[PDB]
């Protein structure tokens, strides 16, 4: 719950800080963790379907958020990029 | 006045002879026995004089890849590493060609001396985990190499250069990743068919990895393998690759010393001994022994026989008669 | 052993040696005595740790070595690894045998040249009084007392004035 | 009544002595000498105690492949396959890499206990072979693994896994095609450059076939590569490919016994002998021999000398004077 | 051999003995005779197989071993394969040409020692009667028949009937 | 003559048996093996130039009849598979 | 007329006597010693009776191809090559995989006896060289291969064949081309990815190169990998190649002599000696040394002692007393 | 060595042999005299050139071998490579080690055996002439010139003229 | 000054025999060696740059002449080749 929303957050600031936009968050639709053959001990891609009310309107998106996990406070810790996030 | 007297000569027996062999026999008693032999085992490793680096769910190739339920052994310099036969290896299981090679020349370091240098890696995000190694809550990875993997929608080439100008050698622990499917190898880097080259003055090395699917262990399926290098005084290594690299983040200093690696199960204990044997280490009295063949430290080789008894003593005569 | 000194003629050790190797037995006119003979087995317990801390320093030095057990067969590098292995262990073994084999006739025969070298002693120090009876043990033809022992158990003994007379009982006269 | 006699003591000589060796002389002859050496043969091959596999015209790897000229060899465990020095394999030549281990590790297996399994192919035509491999009028191959090509027009790929839940090893010997033009590649299989993947949970082992021309041997010009795998117990095997496939039918049942290996000529007798060298299998009364070096069974082991005669006697004294 | 008992002084020796190893050769008032002394012999052979079957148990129990030759040559695996079988050839002949020289020399010494043996005990039984003559045969100074040898061929030989008479013809009077 | 009418009564049942229509052999016009590099040990593949009377008119045919041969009567026999069958 | 004499036997004695050892103690002295170990060197290579080809700044494998600074190897048959440890390779550096295996190869054949053949290469120009590679102004290069390239703007392939109808073995000496970048591998040959394929009818070897940069040494920075081949007698060689191709302009004769191979700096004189061991060629007189352990010819072996001095002669006894 | 004759009854040397080996020092009536005994040391050096010889054709005769110093470490194959190479280096220096003290056991025992040989021979031509000392010295007990030593040295000694003399100095009649 | 001349009139006549026409060298305007990596110990192509005047007219030209180093004396000498002449 906590978890799907704050990389919904992720997902609109980074797509606000690389195009120079401004997107409101509103609420997660579907969050659909891939199990085609592994989901664990790599890669954990979220299938995370957003919904934004920014142009007056609702405009739905699909971002694939790479969420590789870090070493741990050894090393850097807070692991997440937007491979694409398409309208 | 003269009488008849006698100086009779001999020597001693006693009625508790051992059994010894002769190259004109094949079975005679005498009156002392060493046993050449060392069968008998107290079944304890003792950490003096040689220092004893002991594991307790920890093996040696992960101790230096630095296992993240074993960060304890950073720096800690060795003579003698113990692996455990109830080890696991909780990050990321792998396949190391060449095997009894690399672990052989890393038990001949005798010292995990680690220092950092400073790479100009280009393009990448390094410091990439896995679920299965764990620190507790969250995730985890080994703590000694880089798992490199694509930033942005790109992935670079990669030229590093590090000039050895130091008087010592340079050891450099890299890696290759080995996916299961081909949406693995298309997601991490963006070659279908990734290349790696190691290039110094002298020689050169060029892998190209392996993908298929394999049977689970702990999850996934995928596998890496480990390569290396080592750069003499005066020389230059040159790391080229267009993908799958797991690449150092530092180069382990070479020693030409006296260090080895053993395999067994026994605990650790205070004492001062010198020979170390896998299941028992026994004291060096003697020049023979029956226990395992794997040896560190000055004492003796294996032979298979029992009861090689030297004579301290000569042959038995048993007191005839009653 | 092949001179014959032990288990050749004597057929009988002793219980009552507990500070020595080569004892001194006697019957005498004051009373049976034992006593070890210092020197003869002082040379015997050197010349047997001469080749002792010899044999002592036989431990593999090796600080590094390869595999010796497997887990797993891979063929023509593992045969050869084990075929290494096997004939060294062998050569090994035969050459701890052939260290024992030969050491135990070596000191059989050690033990058994002090044995002819105090018998040779013994006869040299006399070589008219000390006629050997072939059992493995000597015989004296004079009056002996406590003088006897504790003069020929040393290195010194005078063979001038028992001479004379044990010459006298070698011989029986005719008539 | 006295007189002068004599016992005078001695030994036996004979006029017929030969000459030994001592550490002190160089040639000196004696009263007896037992020839350590064996450089006499028989020549007669005998199949007791050990059971003995011989050939006709028919070669160990063909044997547990089944050349059909072959087909006597199905079953039938033994202790030592002689193979003949007049062989010739018809069937489809081949090129294994490392050839030294696989014939080490088979002579070693000691059993040709074949075992069929049910293995679900999917999307393959098994059964192929070729016309020099030849059972009378018609074709005829390998009598123990499948030929395996495409089907339709298409060629799946393919994931089968065998769950080892008994409590022995498991061999699967499978191979690897090696054409000589693209054309062959092509029309075989789908694939110009076709992958074959073996996996267990321990090792695995990738391999990508080579394309040529090549001198003819007995008609086409090209080879199959032979590999194979083990599987210990509590372990998964699971065989991935994409192209180039020869999946075996069947598992080999391991053995750790005793059994070896023999290159000669010589023909089977009957006897009862222990020990078997090639050019004359010979008794073993003597510690030493100058027979081949090539050795099965508790009979002794190669020294180059010729005469190495033992005394058991003593030195000639020959019989002076006239 | 080291003794010097065998081809030291003895030249010669006979070719009626088929039954034995030590023959007791004798001429006496009654005949020549030719007796072999069993004991004596026994032993030797019982040594002497001691080390024959020693080493007949010196046979590999090899039931797989790796390649002994090769009909190719490929270099550093090969040659390695080729240095250790060649190694292993060397250090197994010179073990063998070392194992015959030492039992040779052993047996030379043994049949050294058995003579030697042999003589101290032909010694020991009489030590004022067999005075030696050098030639490696012996002399027996009193009157000899046929129960002179089936005595002294067995254990049993008294030597005090014939102690006071071998000492008379030892010694010559003046005058 | 015998084996090639036989490949070629095989040929046009097969294709009968996929596309569900119903063919008639006439004879064979032409049986030209391969003899590039080499037609024998393996595959020997059949270049059949076939016609038929099936619409009432004559229409030619070239078969690519992939003959692989099998093991011997210890396994299965008549191998024989249509590769593909153009007009 | 009697009196009392004596003839007091005894031995010799010298007061300058010499160490040894015995396995009953640890430090005797004897009046004589020989030693058995060869400490010293004369430093000086003789060319009798052995024929020993010496280089000035040549190695053996740069003497094979043909340094263009060594032009005097041409044939000259040895028994022994000895390298210098002054020596530089000024003709386009290279790595040969398996360089222990082709070097030893080429010191046991002895003889360098060359001979061309008529290979009826087709779309290639032969004689390409390097600017290294120099004899005097303008440029150079080996002198016993081709350095093959492309032709007009294409690259036909290669077949070649050479009956061997003669009774001896032919070995050929060719190569791999490992370029730098990808736009040296396009514009010699015009294949990414080049291939090559030697076939006989036993054997194969199919080779895919590498592509990388690499530490300059002496310009550019690409090395060229050499492979061979053996030909048996009644034996068809086969020569295929898609690019890459460095191919070689005859054969080399093979010989089942007595040559060797060694490292040493010493430089030539004139002697006749049998044994050359490196860091001094030494008489051999006795059985053992302590030189180093590399050595050719009938002279003995390396034993790490120092003193081994057998006695020839007996147990000293100085001379007591004063 | 093992039989007491060299180092075990002898105390010294001495510095005039320079021609040979075993001397034959004595003292007469006609001077102290050195004449060097030429028939006992030729064997003496028959047997031990009989070893030297053996053993100095025991060179390795190979002309192409493996690699045996190495400028890079590579692992198994190095290890390997490098543990044959020791282990035929530790196996060599041992047989070195094992054949320096085995004939240097021998030699000494050689001399040791010689000296006995010439101990025996020098009784034996004797047995009632010359009564030993213990001192590795003889004694004879007749008149004894120039003769003598030139007789001893060779084989010819006549031991009946010379027997009636010296058994009667050995006696010491009571009265 | 006298290569890249000399190389120019290599250029121009193995060009002119290979179409059948007859082109008249005037001089060489620029002669950029590259040095991307390497231009020593192996091919050492010079970007030559020509203007000839044939037609009555100057026209540019570019010529790749791979001048692939031989082996000296020994072997054969004066190694030069085009790989393309483009206008
Ligand atoms: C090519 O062929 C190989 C053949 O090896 C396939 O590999 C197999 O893949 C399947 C799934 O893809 C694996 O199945 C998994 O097994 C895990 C371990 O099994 C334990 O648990 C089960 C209970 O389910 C016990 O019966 C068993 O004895 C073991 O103790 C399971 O954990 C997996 O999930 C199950 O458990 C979890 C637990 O949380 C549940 O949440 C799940 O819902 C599910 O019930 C799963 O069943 C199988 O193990 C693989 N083989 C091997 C040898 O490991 C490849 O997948 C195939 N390739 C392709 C592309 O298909
Ligand atoms: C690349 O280069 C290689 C070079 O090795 C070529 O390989 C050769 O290929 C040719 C054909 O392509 C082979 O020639 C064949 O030889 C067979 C065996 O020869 C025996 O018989 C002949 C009689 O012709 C004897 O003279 C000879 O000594 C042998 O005893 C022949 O059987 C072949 O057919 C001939 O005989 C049959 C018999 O029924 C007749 O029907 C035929 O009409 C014909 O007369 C044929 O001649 C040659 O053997 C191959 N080389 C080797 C070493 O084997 C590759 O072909 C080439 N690649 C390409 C693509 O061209
Ligand atoms: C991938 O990464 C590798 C890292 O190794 C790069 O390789 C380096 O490439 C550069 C050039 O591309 C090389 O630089 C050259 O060094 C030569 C040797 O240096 C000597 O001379 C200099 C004096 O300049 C001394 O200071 C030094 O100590 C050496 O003694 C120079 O000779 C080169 O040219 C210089 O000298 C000539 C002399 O005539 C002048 O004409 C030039 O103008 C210039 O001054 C040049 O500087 C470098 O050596 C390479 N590294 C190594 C370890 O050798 C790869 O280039 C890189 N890949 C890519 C695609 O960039
Ligand atoms: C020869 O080998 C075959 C295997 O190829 C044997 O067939 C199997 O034998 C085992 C042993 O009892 C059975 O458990 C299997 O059920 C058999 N499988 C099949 C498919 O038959 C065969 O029994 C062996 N012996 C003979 C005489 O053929
Ligand atoms: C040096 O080697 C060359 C080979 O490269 C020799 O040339 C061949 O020699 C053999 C031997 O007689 C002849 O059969 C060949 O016909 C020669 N071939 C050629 C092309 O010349 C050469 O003779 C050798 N010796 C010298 C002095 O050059
Ligand atoms: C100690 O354990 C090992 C198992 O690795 C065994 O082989 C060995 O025999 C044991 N020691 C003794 C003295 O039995
Ligand atoms: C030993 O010699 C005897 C008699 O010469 C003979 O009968 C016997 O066979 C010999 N022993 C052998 C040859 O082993
Ligand atoms: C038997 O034949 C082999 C050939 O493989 C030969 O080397 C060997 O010497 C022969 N045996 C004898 C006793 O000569
Ligand atoms: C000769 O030089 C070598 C160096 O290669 C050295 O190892 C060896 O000890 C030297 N020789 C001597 C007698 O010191």
């Amino acid at each position: 719950s906590l978890e799907i929303e704050e990389l919904a957050r992720f997902a609109v600031d980074e797509h606000n800080k690389k195009e120079n936009a401004l997107l409101e968050f509103v609420r997660v639709v579907k969050a659909k963790e891939q199990f085609n053959y592994d989901q664990w001990q790599d890669y954990t891609m979220y299938y995370l379907t957003l919904e934004a009310k920014d142009g007056g309107k609702k405009k739905l998106y699909e971002a694939k958020v790479w969420v590789k996990f870090v070493d741990s406070a050894f090393e850097t810790e807070n692991f997440k990029e937007l491979q694409e996030f398409k309208p | 006045a003269d009488p008849g007297a006698t100086l009779c000569l001999g020597h001693h027996a006693v009625p508790n002879g051992t059994l010894v062999k002769t190259i004109t026999d094949d079975q005679i008693e005498v009156t002392n026995a060493t046993e050449l032999v060392q069968s008998s085992s107290t079944g304890k490793i003792c950490n003096n004089p040689h220092r004893i680096l002991d594991g307790i769910d920890c093996t040696l190739i992960d101790a230096l890849l630095g296992d993240p339920h074993c960060d304890v052994f950073q720096n800690e310099t060795w003579d003698l590493f113990v692996e455990r036969s109830k080890a696991f290896s909780n990050c990321y299981p792998y396949d190391v060609p060449d095997y009894a090679s690399l672990r052989s020349l890393v038990a001949s370091s005798g010292t995990l001396e680690f220092i950092t240098e400073g790479f100009t890696w280009t393009g990448v995000t390094q410091n990439g985990g896995s679920n299965a190694c764990k620190r507790g809550p969250g995730s985890g990875f080994f703590s000694r190499l880089n798992w490199l993997t694509k930033s942005g929608s790109t992935y670079p080439v990669l030229n590093v250069t590090m000039p050895n100008n130091d008087n010592f050698d340079k050891l450099y622990i890299w890696g290759v990743h080995h996916p299961s499917t081909n949406q693995e190898q298309t997601s991490l880097y963006v070659q279908a068919s990734g290349r790696v080259t190691v290039s110094t003055r002298r020689s050169q090395q060029t892998i190209i990895p392996n993908i298929g699917s394999r049977p689970w262990v702990r999850g996934l399926s995928s596998r890496i393998s480990i390569y290396w290098t080592i750069v003499k005084p005066g020389d230059v290594l040159v790391i080229n690759s267009n993908g799958n690299l797991i690449a150092p983040r530092g180069y382990f200093k070479m020693r030409t010393g006296k260090s080895s690696i053993m395999r067994s199960d026994a605990p650790i204990d205070t004492c001062i001994s010198e020979c170390i044997t896998p299941n028992g280490s026994i004291p060096n009295d003697k020049p023979f022994q029956n226990v395992n063949k794997i040896t560190y430290g000055a004492c003796p080789k294996y032979v298979k026989q029992n009861t090689l008894k030297l004579a301290t003593g000569m042959r038995n005569v048993p007191e005839k008669q009653t | 052993g092949l001179f014959g000194a032990i288990a050749g003629f004597i057929e009988n050790g002793w219980e009552g040696m507990i500070d020595g190797w080569y004892g001194f037995r006697h019957q005498n006119s004051e009373g049976t005595g034992q006593a070890a003979d210092l020197k003869s087995t002082q040379a015997a317990i050197d010349q047997i740790n001469g080749k002792l801390n010899r044999v002592i320093e036989k431990t593999n030095e090796k600080f590094h070595q390869i595999e010796k057990e497997f887990s797993e067969v891979e063929g023509r590098i593992q045969d050869l690894e084990k075929y290494v292995e096997d004939t060294k262990i062998d050569l090994w073994s035969y050459n701890a045998e052939l260290l024992v084999a030969l050491e135990n006739q070596h000191t059989i025969d050690l033990t058994d040249s002090e044995m002819n070298k105090l018998f040779e002693k013994t006869r040299r120090q006399l070589r008219e009084n000390a006629e050997e009876m072939g059992n493995g043990c000597f015989k004296i033809y004079h009056k002996c007392d406590n003088a006897c022992i504790e003069s020929i158990r040393n290195g010194t003994y005078d063979h001038d004035v028992y001479r004379d007379e044990a010459l006298n009982n070698r011989f029986q006269i005719k008539g």
